[PDB]
């Protein structure tokens, strides 16, 4: 729990005995459709984490922008990176997707 | 751990350059027991003036060794390198007539 207080009226405020007040309205949206902005924001959060780690994991993103941002993190901190391509692709379609990731090069 | 830069600027930090697939590291030492002299042709150097070369200066002074594919232009630098492992010396550079230097 966290609380927020209004400074105008707390000079004269009262509290009474209440029982079993239940929270309502808290929902999780459709999580199968998440924009790339959320992934980029969370990658930016991960970059400035004050903790120390020695590996970066894809964890099933399958988004090219997020993958290349994670690769930039790996090249910045000098650590290892383990990324994955979509497993539902066939053998013939897997090869172009690697170039589509944008990590190929030097 | 935190971010690591590739090159230094003006801020205070430690930087590591990217890994180089091919390069050579050379160590030098100075000694002046005896002094030698000679004449050669090199990539760069002030012509017709006496130049003093040590083990740590024979690359900056003089210059990068000339490729053997050019032919008959590489022997002097190899001779200087062989002779400089003991003591330093003096070299005078000779240049052909059709040589020019830039100016703006």
């Amino acid at each position: 729990l966290r609380a927020v207080v209004n400074e105008e009226l707390i000079s004269t405020a009262k509290v009474t005995n209440k029982k079993s007040l239940a929270f309502t309205g808290g929902t999780n949206g459709d999580q199968s459709k998440i924009s790339t902005a959320a992934y980029l924001r969370a990658v930016k959060v991960l970059n400035n984490a004050p903790y120390m780690y020695t590996a970066v994991l894809g964890l099933g993103c399958y988004d090219n922008a997020a993958i290349t941002a994670l690769g930039k993190i790996c090249a910045d901190r000098l650590i290892d990176g383990f990324f994955d391509v979509k497993p539902t692709l066939t053998y013939a379609e897997a090869l172009p997707a690697v170039e589509d990731t944008g990590l190929l090069g030097t | 751990q935190y971010s690591i830069q590739q090159s230094l600027g003006n801020a205070s930090g430690v930087a590591v350059s990217p890994i180089n697939a091919d390069a050579t590291l050379s160590t030098g030492v100075a000694l002046n027991s005896s002094l030698w002299a000679g004449i050669g042709v090199f990539a760069r150097g002030k012509p017709f003036t006496v130049l003093a070369v040590t083990e740590s200066n024979y690359e900056d002074v003089l210059g990068e060794p000339l490729k053997p594919s050019s032919g008959s232009q590489f022997e002097p630098i190899r001779h200087v390198y062989e002779a400089i492992q003991q003591t330093s010396g003096y070299v005078v550079r000779a240049v052909p007539d059709d040589a020019k230097f830039p100016i703006i």
